[PDB]
RNA sequence: GCCCGUCGCUAGUACCGAUUGAAUGGCUUAGUGAGGCCUCAGGAUCUGGGA
RNA sequence: GGACUUUUACUUUGAAAAAAUUAGAGUGUUCAAAGCAGGCGUAUUGCUCGAAUAUAUUAGCAUGGAAUAAUAGAAUAGGACG
RNA sequence: GGAUAGUGGCCUACCAUGGUUUCAACGGGUAACGGGGAAUAAGGGUUCGAUUCCGGAGAGGGAGCCUGAGAAACGGCUACCACAUCCAAGGAAGGCAGCAGGCGCGCAAAUUACCCAAUCCUAAUUCAGGGAGGUAGUGACAAUAAAUAACGAUACAGGGCCCAUUCGGGUCUUGUAAUUGGAAUGAGUACAAUGUAAAUACCUUAACGAGGAACAAUUGGAGGGCAAGUCUGGUGCCAGCAGCCGCGGUAAUUCCAGCUCCAAUAGCGUAUAUUAAAGUUGUUGCAGUUAAAAAGCUCGUAGUUGAACUUUGGGCCCGGUUGGCCG
């Protein structure tokens, strides 16, 4: 159908978000210990068991 | 023009890339044996893959065929070396049993931890790839060095490093060498 | 029995019935015929770069509502023409008219995309850099 | 360390069964050294161009600084 | 409610088609025919019938 | 050595058989991908195990089989044995 | 008969009328060198092989030939065609699908470096020559091993556990911690010796070389398929996303971001092709009343297919290889 629309408005959404720069946090322990992390998050002191189990919950 | 250099790859990538159930048994062996990959379970059930294989297409040949009997007595004769397959099940029916963390159980990783000397799977690691430990007065720091069975009385420090004698070496010697200095002239 | 001759000679009938039902299999037609090398944009190969001559505002499909901001490119290798879609917000402010571009297909064997109705192909490189890492900062467009 | 060692009957039987240069590691022996091994090939092609001798092409040049 | 076709707009693909249209490649008629090879001659010269 | 022999298919074992690749034994390249090494003493004058095996089909060759499936035979007897 | 090294319509005379074909001749196509093989893993298959070994063909295109044991040779010659260089305009010269290197072409591919030390080749030959070949550089083609951290103490918090009339912490550690604590090691840097033809790296190893400002891991994703949020801010059928289904028109679980989270991790996305999934090519193994599909009907050649029946039954000997009960 129509093939010559507008133009104007290409990269709009993005140049109007407002920045916000990244937090500076902690640095992640690369490789094995990063598993190594995991699995003491994942399982061994485990967090809760609200019903079953949740992995990245907010407010709840 | 020159020989081709052969090669062949080493580990095999499950066909469902996301299976929840699959996913923690990985994490759990990892977390067990001081693992960094997924890659590195990958490439032992793919070893255990293959050797079941041989193991059943050597189950199908008659009971005391020859092929069957040569090549199925040294499957387990190799397997029974580095302390994965059982005394008892020494026959083959139970090396088609057989499973992961019977391979797992006998890295250098492992062993340089199980008895005691290292006091975390982790730390485990860490001493092996920092020159530490020997298996005889050769110097191994390979973490999947596989502990071959009559080669385990002789895990130890090595001769050098300190833990074995010998040295504390620089980042202590650096102390000692501000305790001298500060202090005295 | 139903069909397939069962005999023990029958395997000349039997190749060439199969040889001759291949055909209804349009991945073993399309290879045979050479569908890639005569008809389609693209040489058969995998990506093409070509030159912008137009920057377009297609509109997209229902039930979407959009304009999806596509570039005529004239394949370098081939001369013809072609219409691609230049992905991610903004980039259109990237190309330019006149210039290169390396395009790529859309992932759907030929076959258009989404809403977007003709476009088979899209832009991935300009003026020998990518979309993509200009699209972030990691990178800059060139002189001229 | 694992190597490899030999022991001649003789030095003259040393100087004569060796590589040429290990002679030189040594010290029993002149690295005589030479000109690029593409050098040497433009040498000899340069040579090629040339029939017998060559200072007879000489004089014949010689006269050509007159014509 | 669904729904069919002409008709009208935008874009895209392929078809037919004056141009006895165009281009590349492989074989090839007829005509012309290089060059080496074989052969009939030849004889600058140079010796004992040949070179 | 002479004199003659209905043709086939199938299947068995076997010969002839490149290496590298593939399967795979042996060997602790520090592990491994590899590699085809290496291992023992008198480590001052040498001892020694290796460098396997398997697949290699269709065709051709060689041999065992005689089921399944073809073929030819004797009826104008121009038959078979002597 | 001639020709050839020699058989042969190889060629020539004479003579004849033959040779191939639905069991597919002949013709066309090939983005065709053939094999050893490669990719995919229930099996049966399907796809691929320009390319390390063997065979073949070529040297810009054709033809011709000299030498020679061997070439219809091209880093040999002759000619034509097409390119194309030098000139004093008379002429002369060239053949990278050798090694590098340049243009072009394009999605697409590295040094105008060293050496004959090895591997082997050739010559008159232990010696010379060898861009064969080896060496280094370029190199996330593939493939292997696997650093980015490890351990105590302390500050509460716990979960334990014995007791609980009730303070609770104290022992055995689960670990979340905004002060701590000394330990360890090669990434690198570098005496040295090793390496090597000479170097470079590797293996060795003196002196150096880790605390968050590093020596600081990425690549995608977080609605479903599909593992991980209904946080916060933005936009308002726009911008964009979405292989597919679908999201976006003002509280967006899909966009643009921040935070947090998932998967794989020195590697991860994407495009194209192919394979598995696919019993959606079906021999194994498909489907055809109504979903795609039985020719209006019968005859019929090729083709595939095609009932039963002929030495069976019984008796005797020989010698093996496993297995039992004893040894
Ligand atoms: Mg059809
Ligand atoms: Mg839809
Ligand atoms: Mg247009
Ligand atoms: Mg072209
Ligand atoms: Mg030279
Ligand atoms: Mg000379
Ligand atoms: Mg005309
Ligand atoms: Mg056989
Ligand atoms: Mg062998
Ligand atoms: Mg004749
Ligand atoms: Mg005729
Ligand atoms: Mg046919
Ligand atoms: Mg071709
Ligand atoms: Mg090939
Ligand atoms: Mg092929
Ligand atoms: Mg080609
Ligand atoms: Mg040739
Ligand atoms: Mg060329
Ligand atoms: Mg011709
Ligand atoms: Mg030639
Ligand atoms: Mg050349
Ligand atoms: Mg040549
Ligand atoms: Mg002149
Ligand atoms: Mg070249
Ligand atoms: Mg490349
Ligand atoms: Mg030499
Ligand atoms: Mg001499
Ligand atoms: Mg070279
Ligand atoms: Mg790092
Ligand atoms: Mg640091
Ligand atoms: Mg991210
Ligand atoms: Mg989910
Ligand atoms: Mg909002
Ligand atoms: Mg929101
Ligand atoms: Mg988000
Ligand atoms: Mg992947
Ligand atoms: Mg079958
Ligand atoms: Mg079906
Ligand atoms: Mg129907
Ligand atoms: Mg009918
Ligand atoms: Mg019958």
């Amino acid at each position: 159908a129509k093939v010559h629309g507008s133009l104007a408005r290409a990269g709009k959404v993005k140049s109007q978000t407002p920045k916000v720069e990244k937090t500076e946090k902690p640095k992640k322990p690369k490789g094995r210990a990063y598993k190594r992390l995991l699995y003491t998050r994942r399982f061994v002191n485990v967090t809760l068991v609200n019903g079953k189990r949740r992995m990245n919950p907010g407010p709840s | 023009p020159r020989a081709p250099r052969t090669y062949s790859k080493t580990y095999s990538t499950p066909k469902r890339p996301y299976e929840s159930s699959r996913l923690d048994a990985e994490l759990k062996l990892a977390g067990e044996f001081g693992l960094k990959n997924k890659k590195e379970i990958y490439r032992i059930s793919f070893q255990l893959s293959k050797i079941r294989r041989a193991a059943r297409d050597l189950l199908t040949r008659d009971e005391k065929d020859p092929k069957r009997l040569f090549e199925g007595n040294a499957l387990i004769r190799r397997l029974v070396r580095v302390g994965v397959l059982s005394e008892d099940k020494k026959k083959l029916d139970y090396v088609l049993a057989l499973k992961v963390e019977d391979f797992l159980e006998r890295r250098l990783q492992t062993q340089v931890y199980k008895l005691g000397l290292a006091k975390s799977v982790h730390h485990a690691r860490v001493l092996i790839t920092q020159r530490h430990i020997a298996v005889g007065k050769q110097i191994v720091n390979i973490p999947s060095f596989m502990v071959r069975l009559d080669s385990e009385k002789h895990i130890d420090f090595a001769p050098t490093s300190p833990f074995g004698g010998a040295r504390p070496g620089r980042v202590a010697r650096r102390n000692a060498a501000r305790k001298a200095e500060a202090s005295g002239e | 029995g139903k069909g397939k001759p069962r005999g023990l000679n029958s395997a000349r009938k039997l190749r060439v019935h199969r040889r001759n039902n291949r055909w209804a299999e349009n991945n073993y037609k399309k290879r045979l015929l050479g569908t890639a090398f005569k008809s389609s944009p693209f040489g058969g190969s995998s990506h093409a770069k070509g030159i912008v001559l137009e920057k377009l505002g297609i509109e997209s499909k229902q039930p979407n509502s959009a304009i999806r901001k596509c570039v005529r490119v004239q394949l370098i290798k081939n001369g013809k023409k072609v219409t691609a879609f230049v992905p991610n917000d903004g980039c259109l402010n990237f190309v330019d008219e006149n210039d290169e571009v390396l395009l790529a297909g859309f992932g759907r064997k030929g076959k258009a995309k989404g809403d977007i109705p003709g476009v088979r192909f899209k832009v991935v490189k300009v003026s020998g850099v990518s979309l993509l890492a200009l699209w972030k900062e990691k990178k800059e467009k060139p002189r001229s | 360390s694992v190597g490899f060692g030999l022991v001649y009957n003789s030095v003259a039987e040393a100087k004569k069964f060796e590589p040429t240069y290990r002679l030189v590691r040594y010290g029993l022996a002149e690295k005589v050294e030479k000109a690029s091994r593409q050098q040497r090939k433009q040498k000899k092609n340069r040579d090629k161009k040339i029939f017998g001798t060559g200072k007879r092409l000489a004089k014949k040049v010689a006269r050509r600084n007159a014509d």
